[PDB]
């Protein structure tokens, strides 16, 4: 109504518009800091995959339980989600893809176990009734791989004990600065010279594969 | 009008068309006429029409006019800008940013408009 | 019939109706009404165009367009 | 609109509808700048019911049939109270909000949701 | 003579460059790697790795475990950020199992997930 | 520039000719679906089949409604544009060519079906014979021009 | 198999070249129509200017 | 050879469609100029008659 | 409390001595850059080096405009 109150509303919205314009540039700076951390993790995982591929081919007498598929009715998922809000559909599009793929297993009569990273994922399963077996939250913007050891071990032990038949990781892929793609990716069911294998080649494999799955979850 | 009747094309520059509108408001107030919306003279549209309708192209020659325009309180809906815009055929917008780049004349190609 | 797909399909006008044309300046208000007059030349409907407060040059251009399209008679 | 004239059931239902619509009105500017995702879980549930209530208040009239071809609908007070009470209590939380637009009675909203 | 060597962790590169000798603690015994060495893979126990180069004759780096991989023209240390052992490894898994907050034993067969996902996905479209 | 969302005629529905009255019922709703989805064209490649088809039809009807000044259309000419859009003949035509398709279709009926356009122009009547005559002409157009 | 492949390949290429010529003839019919309509339009326009 | 025959058949139809579009646009340009030729001629004669 | 963003003199540089005319050009630009970057000041640690260099200069020039009453220079 009055010309005094309208000026107060215009000033209130203008003050807000100044800080949202600043936060856009802050988000870009943090995006560049994250892109360099993605690139720094690649040279380790590609070398572990190269070693795993050679060793598994050079020693046919042994096949680790992760490299063979058991066709049974129980599955596991690692769900990656944010802790903070102000995201333009990041968690919503991810949960939509998770529910789409989970329903295929529910309809096929298969049971499901869940591992959760981030407060938004925890809130979704806490409100809708998801049976979470392991959870972690409040990790920094620059996470450390040692924080993931626990959550990944709980999910790996369940596969080694035969409780889980297949394990997947659900997260967003950086297609370009304007596009984030929600995806479900499988994990557990993965030149003519040999190494000296100082300790047992089978022992090395039992150790290298665990470091490979953890490096995939960290990436 | 004399130069137009000699068979020529003439340019008429008006320093500020807003001050012509205000001078009419001042004279109308001195004569005691009842003021209109926003306090402008009741004859606002007619006084603008009497001036602007003589500036045209005739069978002998033409008078083209370039008029500087001031917008009160940055409100394009105010009676003075709104009455003036009914008569304009083109709009040239000079830009402070374009002048900083050393580009002259400093005319904005996106904000300038023309009915032709 | 105004002769426009959008108007004759979604906002039909009947004989004896009052239909308001409304909008901001310079967006086709005159164009829509003059084209409606031009489309009546073979319909049997006679037309009246009243220009109030318009520039003399604008009125002259509307009359030129009415004869170029055969609607002035 | 007095408990001594219309009875407590109708009065509480009308009061409940006004409470939800008033609370949704207060969230207009927050929703325009940041969207529904930044609201609390209690506010998100209320916004979904407010949007269903706004649509369920619409009705095709018999005199308006000339403007749209849609048949007119007459709704009794019994059917009116039952429909809004059900929406406020959450009996239709699973129906999409477009199912309540231009439907005479709550049963017609249930049938429209199957399309 | 020199061979290219990189020490890399799951998070970032610790070292990268040319060296004449690499000395490390293997799980079965200590080793000395030089250019042209035959392909070798081994598990490393916690301790310092010593690199040798002209001038850089004592470049020492502490490593918490991991693996060493060797080739006649390349050396790779696939390092660890923290000591990996059962007594430390198990505590984190028990904490992850303990951190799983539970208030309602849901069946996971709910349809509501789809209704709320559609409600929010359409709201996020009106926002732009 | 006709804003279909707020523009309305209180007495024109009873005055509209039979052919335009029957074909125009789907035009009004298609533009409403477009106004609600138009901003999504930058991300619509990743939406459900139903919403994708509603948006794709709304875009075609919006493109079809464009018209130049001093270029009026007769009952028969407007009827071809409305029939092609209402009966789904534009689904395999790209947005950039809806205007080209319209001018080509009208030009084709003017030489191959002149007697049908003359019949429609008398009083804008719409019987089974006229409906059959229009679809046969549009199908032959799509399959040969 | 090689002979059958050449027969089917050659036969379908006949259809494509026959269809290409048919497409161009329909474009020539359209082209003649648009210049005929313009030539008759120009005849009525010159009649309008002379009467004016 | 069958893949190459399909690519040649596809090229033939796309080239025919491009040729058809050029034929129609050239005829549109001729049509537009035919009306301008008649208008300029009619205006010239009108000015000659009124001046006389 | 001079708002240099809207305050203006139509005479400009013609009313200045050679030394003040030369030294004021950079200061006018510095205040203009500061008015645009002022909202980002609470996040200076996350900005680009070139942007931070302009912001730091803008803050010092803005602080230098302060002066006490009855103390003309
Ligand atoms: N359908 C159309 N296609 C292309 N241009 C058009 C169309 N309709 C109108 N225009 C153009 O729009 C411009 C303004 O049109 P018009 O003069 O009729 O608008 P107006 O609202 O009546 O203007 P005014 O307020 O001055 O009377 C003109 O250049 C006109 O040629
Ligand atoms: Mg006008």
């Amino acid at each position: 109504a009055g010309a005094k109150e309208i000026r107060s509303k215009i000033a209130s919205i203008k003050s807000t518009q100044k800080i949202t314009n600043a936060m856009e540039k802050v988000a870009v700076s943090k995006m560049r800091k994250a892109q360099m951390r993605m690139a720094a993790g690649r040279p380790y995982a590609e070398r572990i995959r190269q070693v795993i591929g050679h060793l598994a081919n050079a020693n046919p007498e042994y096949r680790h339980p992760f490299m063979v598929e058991r066709e049974v009715k129980r599955v596991g998922y690692i769900v990656v989600s944010s802790d903070r809000g102000l995201c333009g559909g990041l968690n919503i599009n991810l949960f939509k893809s998770l529910v789409k793929d989970m329903s295929g297993y529910r309809e096929q009569g298969a049971e499901i176990d869940l591992c959760v990273i981030g407060s938004k994922g925890a809130s979704f399963f806490r409100s809708f009734g998801g049976n979470v077996v392991a959870a972690i939250s409040h990790l920094g913007e620059e996470p450390s791989i040692n924080d993931l050891i626990g959550s990944v071990k709980v999910m790996l032990d369940a596969y080694l004990e035969g409780r889980i038949d297949r394990l997947f990781v659900v997260s967003n892929k950086f297609v370009n600065t304007m596009t984030q793609k929600p995806t479900v990716e499988q994990l557990i069911p993965l030149h003519h010279w040999d190494y000296l294998y100082e300790p047992d080649a089978k022992s090395l494999l039992d150790g290298l594969l665990v470091r490979y799955v953890e490096s995939q979850v960290y990436q | 009008e004399k130069f137009r009747d000699e068979g020529r094309d003439v340019l008429l520059f008006i320093d500020n068309i807003y001050r012509y509108t205000l001078a009419g408001t001042e004279v109308s107030a001195l004569l005691g006429r009842m003021p209109s919306a926003v306090g402008y003279q009741p004859t606002l549209a007619e006084e603008m029409g009497v001036l602007q309708e003589r500036i045209t192209s005739t069978k002998k020659g033409s008078i083209t006019s370039i008029q500087a325009v001031y917008v009160p309180a940055d409100d394009l809906t105010d009676p003075s800008p709104a009455t003036t815009f009914a008569h304009l055929d083109a709009t040239v917008v000079l830009s402070r940013d374009i002048a900083s780049l050393g580009i002259y004349p400093a005319v904005d190609p996106l904000d300038s408009t023309s009915r032709q | 019939q105004t002769g426009y797909k959008s108007v004759d399909a979604m906002i039909p006008v009947g004989r004896g109706q009052r239909e308001l044309i409304i909008g901001d300046r310079q967006i086709g208000k005159t164009a829509l009404a003059v084209d409606a007059i031009i489309n009546q030349k073979d319909s049997g409907i006679k037309c009246v165009y009243v220009a109030i407060g318009q520039k003399q040059s604008t009125i002259a251009n509307v009359v030129r367009k009415l004869e170029e399209n055969g609607a002035l008679a | 609109l007095d408990p001594l004239v219309i009875g407590q059931d109708h009065y509480d239902t009308a009061r409940g509808v006004q409470y939800v619509l008033q609370r949704y009105k207060e969230l207009k500017d927050i929703i325009a700048i940041l969207g529904m995702d930044e609201l609390s879980e209690a506010d998100k549930l209320l916004v979904a019911r407010a949007r269903k209530i706004q649509r369920f208040l619409s009705q095709p009239f018999f005199v308006a049939e000339v403007f749209t071809g849609s048949p007119g609908k007459y709704v009794s007070l019994k059917d009116t109270i039952a429909g809004f009470k059900g929406i406020l209590n959450g009996d239709y939380d699973h129906l999409p909000e477009q199912a309540f637009y231009m439907v005479g009675g709550i049963e017609e909203a249930v049938e429209k949701a199957k399309k | 003579i020199t061979v290219h060597c990189d020490i890399v962790s799951a998070e970032a590169e610790i070292f990268s460059g040319l060296v004449e000798m690499v000395i490390a603690h293997g799980a079965l015994g200590d080793l000395g790697i030089a250019p042209g060495h035959a392909p070798l893979i081994t598990d490393l126990k916690p301790g310092p790795i010593r690199l040798v180069k002209q001038g850089g004759e004592q470049e020492v780096y502490y490593i918490s475990g991991g693996f060493l991989e060797v080739q006649p023209n390349m050396v790779k240390v696939l390092a660890d950020t923290v000591v990996r052992a059962g007594d430390l490894d198990e505590a984190a898994a028990q904490e992850a199992l303990k951190a799983a907050e539970k208030a309602l034993q849901g069946k996971g067969a709910e349809f509501d997930y789809s209704a709320a996902a559609a409600r929010l996905a359409e709201a996020a479209a009106q926002l732009r | 520039a006709v804003n279909a969302g707020i523009s309305v005629s209180r007495v024109g529905g009873a005055a509209q000719t039979k052919i335009i009255k029957k074909l125009s019922g789907g035009i009004r709703t298609a533009l409403a679906q477009y106004r609600e989805l138009a901003a999504f064209a930058q991300f619509a490649s990743d939406l459900d089949e139903a919403t994708r088809k509603q948006l794709e039809h709304g875009q075609r009807v919006t493109e079809l409604m464009k018209q130049k000044q001093y270029a009026p259309m007769s009952i028969a000419e407007m009827s071809l544009s409305l029939y092609a859009a209402e009966r789904g003949f534009l689904q395999d035509v790209e947005i950039a060519k809806v205007g080209s398709f319209e001018q080509a279709l009208i030009s084709y009926f003017q030489r191959e079906h002149a007697a049908l356009l003359a019949k429609i122009n008398e009083k804008g009547d719409f019987n089974d014979e006229i409906d059959a005559g229009i679809k046969a002409g549009i199908e032959k157009f799509k399959a040969t021009q | 198999d090689l002979e059958l492949a050449h027969e089917k390949a050659g036969q379908q290429l006949r259809e494509a070249k026959a269809q290409a010529a048919e497409i161009v003839e329909q474009a020539k019919k359209r082209a003649n129509q648009i210049v005929d309509e313009a030539r008759d339009q120009a005849r009525t326009e010159g009649e309008r200017l002379k009467a004016q």
